[PDB]
């Protein structure tokens, strides 16, 4: 529906 | 060329005013350019891609789009009926799982993949990357986005759907890429669209009809939908020779419709993607 997802930043 | 009864978003991109129905665009349609859709994947079999879509990398067991999101975004970039650049080459990079989520390490990896992978694709008119994803601020995610841009790719990323300043979200907050906000059919800032000084441009994002999995179609909203309009516009313009990957974002800003959007907060650009196509 919109956007995605996050965290960790390698 | 003219596409009659086109999705409102397409018609808005080739108009100085809202409310029109025809999408006017040069027949070249982004031929010779390539757009990497870094998302949940692309249903390449969908008839709307006419064979111009291909999966090139996945970070999950399968390369299938089991969600639909990636397919919809790819559709707005270059599907026959719902795309801005109808003749562009689409490459799918699945960094989001079938629920639409992905670890930052994976998203970073996907961006580095594209920076290298393009060196072995035939894209004489240039390369574009569309990232309709995002999360909280991350120096590492922003750096990956900046590396992709520096490598010679036109990066367009979503501003985010938090109705807040995009400075607190990645990769929206990376200055060197093209950060895209959303607008609706009536030239209003989309209710959910992030804003702020880091925004470079706005694109249609509310009630956007495009391709979906299972060979279907559906309308959804988000800065996620606005992003591929700008990615597709970049490809379109690069094929026409009007700009390059390095300069496309400021070229699109230079040539945008100015002052037309409402509910734009002080400090945020009032610029809306426009192809300036004169028959």
């Amino acid at each position: 529906k919109g956007e995605a997802d996050a965290l960790s930043l390698d | 060329a003219a596409q009659t009864n086109a999705p409102w978003g397409l018609a808005r991109i080739s108009s100085t005013s809202p409310g029109t129905s025809t999408y006017y665009y040069d027949e070249s349609a982004g031929q010779g350019s390539c757009v990497y859709v870094i998302d949940t994947g692309i249903e390449a079999s969908h008839p709307e891609f006419e064979g111009r879509a291909q999966m090139v990398k996945t970070y999950y067991y399968s390369s299938r789009d089991g969600n639909g999101h990636g397919t919809h975004c790819a559709g707005t970039v270059g599907s026959r009926t719902y795309g801005v650049a109808k003749k562009t080459q689409l490459f799918g990079v699945k960094v989001l799982d079938d629920n639409g989520s992905g670890q930052y390490s994976t998203i970073i990896a996907g961006m580095d993949f594209v920076a290298s992978d393009k060196n072995n694709r035939n894209c004489p008119k240039g390369v574009v990357a569309s990232l309709s994803l995002g999360g909280g601020y991350s120096s590492s995610v922003n750096s990956a986005a900046a590396r992709l841009q520096s490598s010679g790719v036109m990066v367009a990323v979503a501003a985010g759907n938090n109705n807040a300043d995009a400075r607190n979200y990645s990769p929206a907050s990376e200055p060197s890429v093209c950060t895209v906000g959303a607008s609706d059919r009536y030239d209003r800032r989309s209710s959910f669209s992030n804003y702020g000084s880091v925004l470079d441009i706005f694109g249609p994002g509310t009630s956007i009809l495009s391709t979906w999995i299972g060979g279907s179609t559906r309308s959804i909203s988000g800065t996620s939908m606005a992003t591929p309009h700008v990615a597709g516009l970049a490809a379109y313009l690069m094929t026409l020779g009007k700009t390059t990957a390095a300069s496309a974002c400021r070229y699109i800003a230079d040539t945008a419709n100015k002052g037309d959007l409402s509910n734009i907060p002080f400090g945020t650009v009032n610029l809306l993607a426009y192809n300036n196509y004169q028959a």
